[PDB]
């Protein structure tokens, strides 16, 4: 536009700017970066114009341009920075890279001169004063950081060269020479008037910028007001700067008011304002400069915006002068702008007083001015139903905003009847009739002034109809094109809510077919920019949703309209169907924006139907047959392939869900199923294979599409791909309607899916699923670079039509995504349908879904397959699909589905897929298959998925305990017990066929872990299922250890599952079997340790390198791979079997062997530290942890033994602590016996019921928790295989080894284990002394962050405390602790009330709090507690 | 490659061993470094003197970020631990000595960081035998003399004076109430 014309004209430049964006601002930033390093005047014009452009990269240059000798450019930079800080926070948000250099130059300009009190008042700086009435220090420099210059005149030349000469003569602080330059150029200036005024003005600007973003003082307001009083009239630019400063200072206001005098009619500011106004009105009196008058009316605006100023503007009666302005001022653009300023001030003043305005007839003055301006537009655009100059449009806008505000204000409610018998409606009639000459926000203001008036006086709507203003509004909002903007669209229904209000208005509104026109907005590209989400953060379709909710409010006020509204909605849908059906349109992301139409219409319909939740709109819409046009939108041929994943498909699904959940109506599902069945019946050619050496049907339908550049964009070019992407959209709608928690909606969904049509669809979807797994895996086999196929023309014949590799891949990828995304949506649908089915027709739905599972597991390709991998990749997703459908999250089955999966089939097929995958179709037996060299590539991945499914299928703790059980009762009753019998029997044989063979290259540790989990579940389960073949599990548990240790050699991470398997075989068998296991593990450890003890005899003869070989031989020998799992297994076994395994570890003497190995490896590790190539033997941490738990166990056994020595084994009285009374109250005899028996068994927790309340005891904490409330209460037991533990000669060697492993920083996890062991050992001060005498605190301080772990600083602090706590210091600290606990009623996690006086003080509880101290040292704790309690 | 026990952690550790064990505070108070024991040591000086002078003051170049907060914790612990007068008297005497040393120090941001950090430690200590000692040693009078040992034009001077006023207000209140 004309901005562009000015740009082309400029691109004599300075002459054009004197007459008066990106590349113009870039040329400007150029010359800015040029001038600051016939030039200055170009810079000045660039600045003076830019200070208009910003008012409707330079910064770093402008800051440097402040270093100017000619203040004109400093002033222009300041005027630009004021325009910035005034309008937007552009310089406030900036970073301190240049914000501080800027603000500091501004501060050095702004800072005070001494004011009146030192003879530097601004008034005196503006009057000449002869230059001899100022302080002699004016023409003087005194800059310190020391420079002083008495007078600047004998060197008056070149102030810039003065500053540079002072740079050379003195070292001026770096980056702060600006305060010197500004003082020096000021002292040059002050000699003369222009330069003094320019310094004054620059200072005032700098103030104002520093306040819009120490400078201010008591005299500043009085100085500014005295600058304004100066009557030489040659100062108007200084007066305008002073007013703009006062304005900045408004944001002292009472002082501004006291000085300016606004509190009275006579007063300097009011009088000045009235003289400005009178000079503006009357031609004779010369007019006050435009800038000055603008500063006056901006100060009045900002002053009125604050209550103290509005009250002052009341008091001086400025409303009379401003109404004088709005009545008598002329028509020229500047006078219009002063009128709009006066209007906005009369607005601010009327937000707190009306009486002056009313007494001055201000509403009549406003209405006359609105008539005059509309009459001046009437010449340009005389049309009235039977471009506007911006300043006049802004006047009209502010004045209509005032009239709207007044109508919404009391003090006009008496009398506002006489607004619409004025001229006003005749001038609104012109704005409404010319929404293209006047802006759309002005046409909006006009219709909102009518709407607000009609809501204040609905009676006089008859008068507005009599003069036809409503009949002009109707024509302008319906028949004439609506101006396309969010606010106008948002308001039309509220306008019609007014125009209907008289019943005659309703008749006239419904006469002109309003909704056929109003709704066309949603199908029109002209209004799509209005529909697009604002801020990019409001919802998709937010504006159509608002419009719909407003039409809902409208037709809930006016129910007669409901039927026509839903008729026009249904015509919208029928037209979207038309635009999607015929070939001539093509959806753009002739191009048509169909997906945006579908999103906007659906957000509109959703809002309408779901707003009131009264099901009157849903009923009307469904009864007018709108669900056919709605549900057809999913199937539209020319919708894109990526439609089903789109927000427009989720919108259609949401409208269907809203209709379902409001109306409880099956008809949405019935119609969706009819149309889905219609689409599924179209693509049966996808089910029929090539019946020749051939690849994909989708790729034979594509390839045979001639040579069309993009076949997939045409519904005739790719009918099956577009039926795929229609079915996908329907399936995503059924997903959305299944994701429903209303049991009634679940029931009617299931009743529909259980129908004859529901099961016809579900059968066709099942065959589609298997077809899509085939097509997707073939397509990926063809996009693979001739690797998966066996050098065969399986799908090449069609790729040769399709077509150097990417040219074919990028044509298939739309097929692959259209088929893989649909498969995933089918799987989601079937999972949701299982959920709905489980929680009569559900039983047929489940039947068809388990027939799908059977079909997927028993599917066999056509006999032209080039490799079994297509079957193994079908099987992997059939298995991964059957898992979600038989088992919930939390792995509990659905017993309906397990019943039908067993009876129908799919269990025999599940296990046949394992037999097929190992035997390769009977080519090799299953027992040889796994280990066979030519086993297919994906047979480990299949077996991982199969084993992960069977692990879920076998578990009795979920299969028997599943929440989703059938009820107890003609039909065959399910038994999860017989299901587990047949499943464990079938699984065991397959595991046999995998028990000992070597593992697969990948997917061998997940195979091993799921196989071990299956064995665990079987071994735990036969004890429970024989309750309601045992010798096979017996012989297995006999021979299994060779396989367990093969797994520990091949796949160390399985050791936790091997431990759990061994523990279940033990809990099946006797201690005679526990001993055999533990002694065999210990003998394996024994030989693996003794070979490493022989691996580290010092290398005297040098036969081996003795450096790299020996250091890494300790870490890499096979034996050193064994120990890392043989010890770890023994440790897990120890943790469960606490005392048997301790007694075996003692009696074998293995602990001596491990101490000797820890000692003998230290020379090796030390030499490795001296190579600076330490690589820690991973087996070290198992040994330290085994020793740790051996001595943990022995501590504890001695304590438990001497605890048993003080208890009667019969009816050990357990007592629970009543904090309120402080009593250890007994349990019932049956509860006490239960708790005692389960403590003696060593169970961590025991459940019991008292008073029908559920209590549980936690022996880790010894707490009874009430399970309903969660209240935790303390408990006690009322008192009335000897593990020798580590001997001194072992502990001494361990301490030395742990210090040496701290010396050489072995590894983080090994330091953690060795420090844990040191922490246990050093709790005896003798060994703490040993650990501190071996200089371990230096090593600990030297340790680098490469050798650190989460617990390091706690653990090290505890170790140092163990060194510090000698018998006496420990005694004194234990005294401190005992006294503290007895004196302070400490709280606890047992609901012992904080600062209680019963519960917090019982000896039997205090000893429980002090338990950590008793463990720290029980003997000392006795001595202390005897002496201090 | 960074050390795993930075001086911050070592300070928190010592603060804990002071707060638990009576003798540790007295042993730390009496312990003193020796000439040429470390790069930062110029002559025989106490551990409390080093913590007050080199570790406690904020400095713009990190070695450990939170050394000063934890030297403040360490000296707080060495005060709070009653330890009779063995620990508290040597703490107070050394804080007074480090104040007088920093006031005699040449005008520098090193001087203002030391001064501000000593005011912060007096304020944290102050938040009753410590107050009795601060009175007996004339610490309040050495705080009041702080501006005598400033250049009153320095851009730091107001911040160090604010810091020295902060314990003076609390102490004058606690005395004269």
């Amino acid at each position: 536009a004309d901005c562009r014309a000015l740009i082309d004209k400029l691109k004599d430049e300075q002459l054009l700017l004197e007459l008066q964006w990106v590349d113009l601002l870039d040329r400007f930033d150029g010359i800015l970066a040029d001038a600051g390093q016939q030039l200055k005047m170009l810079l000045l014009a660039v600045l003076n114009f830019t200070a208009l452009l910003i008012e409707y990269s330079s910064i770093e240059h402008l800051t440097t341009l402040l270093a100017s000798s000619d203040m004109q450019v400093v002033l222009a930079v300041l005027n630009l920075l004021y325009v910035f800080s005034k309008r937007s926070n552009y310089i406030t948000r900036l970073g301190s890279d240049k914000r501080t250099p800027l603000l500091t130059r501004l501060q050095h300009l702004a800072e005070s001169w001494g004011g009146k009190e030192n003879g530097f008042g601004l008034a005196e700086c503006c009057r000449d004063l002869h230059m001899m009435k100022y302080p002699p220090s004016a023409t003087t420099l005194h800059f310190e950081f020391y420079i002083h210059i008495e007078q600047l005149d004998k060197i008056s030349e070149s102030p810039s060269e003065i500053m540079e000469s002072l740079t050379k003569m003195y070292s001026i602080p770096k980056d702060k020479q600006m305060l010197l330059f500004t003082h020096i150029r000021l002292a040059h200036g002050f000699s003369n008037h222009r330069k003094r005024l320019q310094a004054v003005q620059a200072r005032l600007h700098a103030i104002s910028i520093l306040v819009y973003s120490s400078i201010l003082y008591n005299g500043l307001i009085e100085e500014l007001v005295d600058v304004l009083q100066i009557t030489d009239k040659q100062l108007m630019e200084i007066k305008a700067a002073s007013l703009r400063t006062l304005t900045s200072i408004v944001h002292k206001l009472s002082s501004i008011i006291d000085c300016t005098g606004t509190a009275s009619y006579h007063g300097f500011l009011p009088v000045l304002v009235r003289n400005c106004i009178q000079a503006m009105i009357d031609p004779s009196m010369d007019p006050y400069p435009h800038q000055f008058a603008t500063a006056l009316f901006s100060f009045l605006y900002h002053l009125a915006s604050y209550d103290a100023g509005g009250e002052a503007l009341v008091s001086c009666g400025m409303m009379e002068a401003l109404l004088k302005v709005i009545k008598f001022l002329g028509d020229e653009q500047d006078q219009i702008t002063f009128v709009t300023r006066a209007v906005r001030v009369v607005d601010l003043i009327t937000n707190l007083d009306m009486a002056a305005f009313q007494s001055h007839s201000g509403l009549s003055i406003f209405i006359y001015r609105l008539e005059h301006e509309v009459d001046l537009c009437r010449k340009e655009c005389p049309f009235v139903i039977k471009q506007c100059i911006p300043q006049r449009a802004a006047l009209l806008k502010s004045m209509l905003n005032f009239l709207k505000k007044a109508i919404q204000d009391p003090a006009f409610s008496d009398g506002i009847r006489h607004v619409m018998d004025g001229s006003l409606p005749t001038s609104l009639k012109h704005i409404i009739s010319n929404a293209e000459y006047y802006g759309p926000s002005l046409f909006l203001l006009a219709t909102e002034v009518v709407t607000v008036f009609v809501f204040q006086e609905p009676s006089l709507l008859s008068s507005l109809q009599d003069n036809g203003l409503t009949d002009v509004m109707l024509h302008a909002l319906l028949i004439k094109d609506v101006p396309a903007t969010r606010e106008v669209l948002g308001s039309l229904p509220n306008v019609f809510s007014a125009l209907c209000l008289n019943a005659r208005g309703l008749q006239s509104f419904v006469q002109c077919q309003p909704f056929e026109r109003l709704f066309k907005v949603l199908l029109s590209p002209d209004y799509l920019p209005a529909m697009r989400r604002r801020r990019s953060s409001d919802p998709l379709g937010d504006t159509a949703s608002n419009l719909g909710s407003a039409v809902d409010e409208l037709m809930r006020h006016q129910p007669t309209l409901k039927t026509d509204a839903t008729t026009a909605i249904i015509k919208l849908l029928e037209e979207i169907c038309n635009l999607g059906r015929d070939p001539k349109y093509i959806c753009q992301k002739i191009p048509i924006p169909l997906m945006d139409y579908i999103l906007n219409v659906m957000k509109f319909v959703e809002s309408i139907l779901s707003n009131n939740t009264t099901d009157d709109h849903c009923q009307e819409f469904v009864n007018q047959k709108g669900l056919l046009p709605l549900v057809t939108i999913l199937g539209l041929p020319n919708l894109p392939i990526d439609f089903p994943t789109s927000a427009a498909c989720q919108a259609v699904a949401g409208v269907c869900k809203s209709i379902l959940t409001l109306s409880h109506e099956p008809k949405v599902l019935q119609e969706g199923l009819l149309q889905l069945d219609s689409i599924l019946s179209s693509l049966e050619p996808l089910h029929r294979p090539i019946e020749s050496p051939g690849g994909s049907v989708l790729l034979r339908e594509l390839a045979c599409a001639g040579n069309v550049a993009d076949a997939t964009l045409s519904a005739q070019a790719t009918p099956l791909l577009h039926a795929l992407t229609a079915a996908h959209a329907y399936i995503m709608m059924f997903v959305h309607t299944c994701r429903v928690g209303q049991s009634e909606i679940r029931s009617i969904s299931v009743n529909q899916w259980g129908s004859q049509l529901g099961l016809s669809v579900l059968s066709k979807l099942s065959q589609l699923y298997c077809s899509l797994v085939w097509e997707s895996t073939v397509l990926l086999s063809l996009c693979t670079p001739n690797s998966l196929p066996s050098g065969c023309e399986f799908g090449q014949a069609d790729m040769q039509k399709l077509v150097a590799m990417a040219a074919r891949i990028k044509q298939i990828k739309p097929l692959l995504s259209a088929s893989s995304r649909l498969g995933r949506a089918l799987a989601e649908l079937f999972g949701l349908l299982v959920k709905l089915c489980v929680g009569p027709a559900a039983r047929s739905t489940a039947s068809a879904l388990t027939k799908l599972l059977t079909k997927g597991l028993s599917w066999q390709p056509p006999p032209y397959t080039p490799t079994p991998r297509f079957r193994l990749t079908f099987f992997i997703c059939s298995v991964g699909f059957t898992s979600p459908m038989l088992f919930d999250e939390r792995k509990y089955p659905y017993h309906l589905m397990l019943q039908k999966f067993l009876c129908s089939g799919g269990h025999n097929a599940l296990f046949e897929t394992f037999n097929w995958a190992l035997s390769m179709g009977g080519k090799v037996p299953v027992s040889e298959g796994l280990e066979h060299s030519d086993l297919p590539d994906g047979t480990g991945e299949f077996l991982d998925a199969w084993l992960m499914l069977v692990e879920k299928m076998v578990n009795p703790t979920t299969v028997l305990e599943s929440p989703h059980s059938l009820p107890a009762k003609n039909f065959p009753q399910f038994s999860a017990l017989r299901f587990l019998v047949v499943t464990q029997k079938a699984a065991f044989t397959c595991i046999k066929n995998l028990w000992n063979r070597k593992p697969l290259k990948v997917y061998g540790g997940r195979m091993a872990e799921s196989m071990l989990a299956i064995l665990c579940h079987i071994l735990r389960g036969e004890p429970v299922i024989r309750e309601r073949e045992q010798d096979e599990l017996h012989t297995f548990t006999d021979t299994m250890l060779p396989g367990c240790f093969h797994l520990l050699d091949e796949l160390p991470d399985t050791v936790y599952r091997v431990c759990d398997l061994i523990m279940t075989a033990i809990k099946r068998n006797g201690a005679d079997y526990r001993d055999m296991i533990l002694k065999q593990v210990v003998n394996q450890v024994w030989e693996a340790a003794d070979v490493l003890i022989k691996a580290a005899l010092p290398l005297t003869t040098s036969d081996t390198k003795t450096v790299s070989e020996w250091i890494s031989q300790m870490a890499t020998l096979p034996q050193a791979s064994n120990l890392a799992t043989r010890i770890l297994l023994l440790t897990l076994l120890f943790e469960e079997l606490k005392l048997p395994c301790a007694w075996v570890v003692e009696s074998s003497g293995i602990l001596n062997v491990l101490i000797k190995l820890l000692e003998v490896v230290q020379p090796c590790l030390q030499a490795a530290k001296e190579q600076k190539e330490v690589q820690t033997p991973k087996w070290i941490t198992p040994v330290l942890l085994l020793i740790d738990f051996y001595e943990k166990t022995a501590i504890s056994s001695k304590r438990r033994a001497q605890m048993t020595k003080y208890l009667q084994s019969n009816s050990n009285n357990w007592r629970w602590f009543d904090d309120r009374s402080g009593r250890w109250c007994s349990y019932s005899a049956s509860n006490n016996s239960t708790i005692d028996s389960a403590w003696k068994s060593g169970e961590t927790s025991v459940r019991f019921t008292a008073g029908r309340r559920r209590y549980t005891v936690q022996f880790t904490t010894m707490v009874q928790v009430n399970e309903e409330t969660g209240n935790r209460r303390p408990v006690m037991l009322t008192l009335l295989i000897l593990i020798q533990g580590l001997t001194e000669d072992m502990v001494t060697v361990l301490i030395r080894a742990c210090v040496s492993m701290l010396g050489v920083p072995v590894d983080p996890d090994t330091l953690h284990a060795t420090l844990r062991l040191c922490l246990r050992l050093t709790r005896d001060h003798k060994y703490a002394m040993m650990f501190a005498e071996l200089k371990s605190t230096r090593m600990i301080l030297n340790l680098t962050q490469s050798s650190g772990f989460n617990g390091f600083t706690p653990l090290v602090t505890l170790l140092l405390r163990h060194i510090i706590e000698d018998p006496c210091t420990l005694r004194h600290t234990m005294e401190k602790v005992v006294r503290s606990a007895a004196t302070s009623g400490a709280g606890s996690t047992t609901s012992g009330v904080v600062s209680g006086s019963l519960g917090s003080r019982e000896i039997n509880y205090i000893l429980r709090v002090l338990g950590p101290a008793a463990c720290r040292n029980p003997d000392i704790f006795t001595e202390v507690a005897n002496c201090c309690i | 490659s960074k050390p795993l026990m930075p001086t911050s952690t070592i300070l928190r550790l010592l603060a804990e061993l002071v707060r638990s064990y009576v003798g540790i505070a007295t042993l730390i108070a009496n312990y003193s470094y020796t000439v040429g024991q470390s790069e930062l040591i110029k002559e025989d000086c106490s551990v409390l003197a080093f913590v007050l002078d080199h570790l406690l003051p904020h400095t713009q170049n990190a070695e450990d970020k939170d050394t000063p907060a934890l030297a403040r914790l360490f000296l707080a612990s060495l005060a709070a631990a009653g330890s009779g007068t063995d620990a508290q008297v040597a703490l107070v005497n050394e804080v007074k000595a480090a104040l007088g040393r920093a006031l005699a120090m040449a005008e520098s941001t090193e001087k203002h960081a030391r001064l501000q950090a000593v005011m912060c430690i007096i304020s944290t200590i102050m938040e009753n035998n410590i107050i009795r000692l601060f009175l007996k040693k004339g610490l309040v009078n050495d705080l009041a003399r702080v501006p005598h040992s400033l250049d009153l034009s320095s851009p730091n001077m107001a911040n160090t004076v604010n810091a020295a006023l902060k314990p003076l207000e609390t102490l004058s209140r606690i005395v004269n109430q």
